């Protein structure tokens, strides 16, 4: 018959599954904040001298124009705007020019999985890329985006296997895939390394990410790829000014669809903001 | 009471639904709305009910389980009917993330039909369904046999109704095995109602459904998929069956 303490009991129950079954979709709701690892490296070139530097010596800076079909030479002034790390510091996607690109993060591995989720192919080899980003030192986000835009339409058809003799080799970075012919180009370096399984794919060409685009600590955020402020304008993997900030928003909004934040960070700091920097921590810190 | 009555009842219902399951399949757009808010189809069992009360003598025996009554045991029964699907899509959850690829909520898969539109739509497939298979059907076979057999003669035509053969026979196999799950539990979830059982078989459908899409979405046509739902609902069913059977 009717009864009120069974109610109650069942209330209790309900309340307790209720709980896990939010403790379980907490994950997909809510923002997962992570305590940042920021390397603070002071130069000695002031970012006037360094702008000097990018203005004449080289002057390979490229702009689109308004057309968005030819490249131009970039103005004085807008290579200044384009390479003053100041500005892009309290900015939320342009904070990730400053992401150490060589530092594996361990995003846990449900979260890429969702990422993942319209790539049936590189859903299958989530492990193997968290693997290689690990052991071969590149961010996971970064190596995963890369092989999102390297497998593209005619791209992850190279990502399945190519069928050369009687051997199927694999290639799922894009790596020595000319724009002559991708797929043949393609198939052709994997095949010169033993790419015959996907894992050999995953790991090699994760090896090659690092030990091509990832070799000095001077450059391993995609602020000091651009401009080396280090060494302005020589060791420079981009013609385009806006190159850092482009492939920083791929970063920023990869981090944003999986509600997380990237760790380790490496800003750069010119001469002449290094003077008032060392006089406030020194302030900061020490009371009396 | 009468024995040509009760064949005959379990024959005309049965027959007038899937009848009208593959009539309504040409039927899908004289209601307003697309299959995923509402299937059309699932109006069979309901006009099926309607129409056996009708040609059939002992009115008061035909709307014995329409208890549209609030009651303090349905109440409790409702709780229930909420605590069996959270249970399912748990055990659904663990099994992804642990063997499989995790899963992803409905809100963030970009929807061009607003949430509330499902939920809605989910709670009215839930309500002909049930009002049909276990607030009319449950109770015609309840007069002849106990809740047990009862609940196994709807499961194996619900499953029968709710048969799915899209992604091949080893797919309809498990399919199965989770519909005719699904009837066990709710059997039990409606037993001794003193016929309220409206509101507990739409409450356990509607959550069961809509917990499916709003977390599994990604996973429709897997066969993976469908083995953990079947085995976390039958795994389900057979404690919650086994339970009430030892305090009885
Ligand atoms: C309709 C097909 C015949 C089956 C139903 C006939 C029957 O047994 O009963 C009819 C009567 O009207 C019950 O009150």
């Amino acid at each position: 018959k009717g009864s009120i303490f069974g109610i109650i009991g069942l209330v209790v129950i309900f309340a307790v599954v209720s709980f896990l079954f939010f403790s379980m979709i907490s994950d997909q709701i809510f923002f997962k904040h992570v305590k940042s690892d920021i390397k603070i490296e002071k130069l000695n070139v002031t970012l006037n001298d360094a702008a000097k530097k990018q203005i004449n010596n080289y002057t390979s800076q490229q702009v689109s124009n308004k057309k968005n079909d030819a490249w131009r030479d970039a103005s004085a002034t807008e290579i200044k705007s384009a390479m003053d790390s100041g500005t892009f510091i309290d900015n939320e996607k342009q904070k990730y020019q400053f992401l150490d690109l060589s530092k594996y993060q361990g995003i846990d591995k449900n979260r890429i999985k969702r990422m993942l989720v319209d790539r049936p192919t590189l859903l299958k080899h989530t492990d193997d890329f968290l693997k290689a980003a690990k052991d071969k030192h590149v961010n996971e986000v970064y190596l995963i985006s890369h092989a999102l835009l390297e497998t593209g339409a005619v791209k992850s058809e190279l990502a399945n296997g190519v069928e050369i003799d009687g051997k199927k080799y694999y290639n799922f970075y894009g790596v020595g895939a000319l724009d002559k012919d991708p797929i043949k180009t393609g198939a052709e370096y994997a095949k010169k390394h033993g790419w015959d399984t996907p894992e050999k794919a995953i790991s090699g060409g994760a090896d090659f990410i690092h030990k091509h685009f990832l070799s000095s600590t001077d450059q391993n955020t995609l602020y000091s790829m651009r401009w080396n402020p280090k060494n302005p304008g020589e060791h420079q993997y981009a013609t385009d000014i806006k190159w850092a900030e482009s492939n920083a928003t791929i970063i920023a909004d990869f981090y944003k669809n999986m509600k997380t934040e990237g760790k380790y960070f490496k800003y750069f700091v010119y001469k002449d903001d290094s003077k008032h920097l060392n006089k406030k921590l020194a302030a900061a810190l020490e009371h009396h | 009471i009468s024995g040509f009555q009760w064949a005959m009842t379990i024959f005309v219902f049965f027959v007038i639904t899937m009848a009208l399951s593959i009539m309504l399949r040409d039927f899908q757009s004289i209601i307003g709305v697309k299959h995923f808010i509402f299937e059309v189809t699932d109006l069979a069992p309901l006009i099926a009910a309607i129409i056996c009360i009708l040609v059939f003598k002992y009115k008061k025996v035909q709307l014995a389980g329409l208890k549209f009554s609030i009651s303090l045991k349905v109440i409790e029964r409702l709780l229930l009917a909420l605590i069996l699907p959270l249970i399912i899509l748990i055990i659904g959850m663990y099994s992804f993330n642990t063997f499989a690829d995790s899963f992803i909520l409905l809100q963030s898969t970009g929807l061009s039909v607003p949430i509330t539109h499902i939920l809605i739509g989910h709670i009215l497939m839930a309500f002909v369904v049930e009002f049909g298979f276990r607030s009319y059907l449950q109770n015609i076979v309840e007069t002849k046999m106990n809740t047990f057999f009862a609940s196994i003669v709807v499961g194996l035509m619900y499953s029968v109704f709710s048969a799915n053969t899209t992604y091949g026979t080893e797919f309809a196999a498990y399919n199965f095995l989770y519909t005719f799950s699904f009837s066990m539990i709710l059997g039990e979830l409606i037993r001794a109602t003193k016929g309220r059982t409206i509101y507990i078989a739409t409450t356990f459908h509607a959550s069961m459904t809509f917990g499916l899409i709003f977390l599994f979405s990604e996973e429709i046509g897997d066969l993976f998929s469908i083995k953990v739902i079947a085995i976390s609902t039958a795994i389900v069913a057979v404690g919650y069956i086994g339970l009430s059977l030892i305090i009885r």
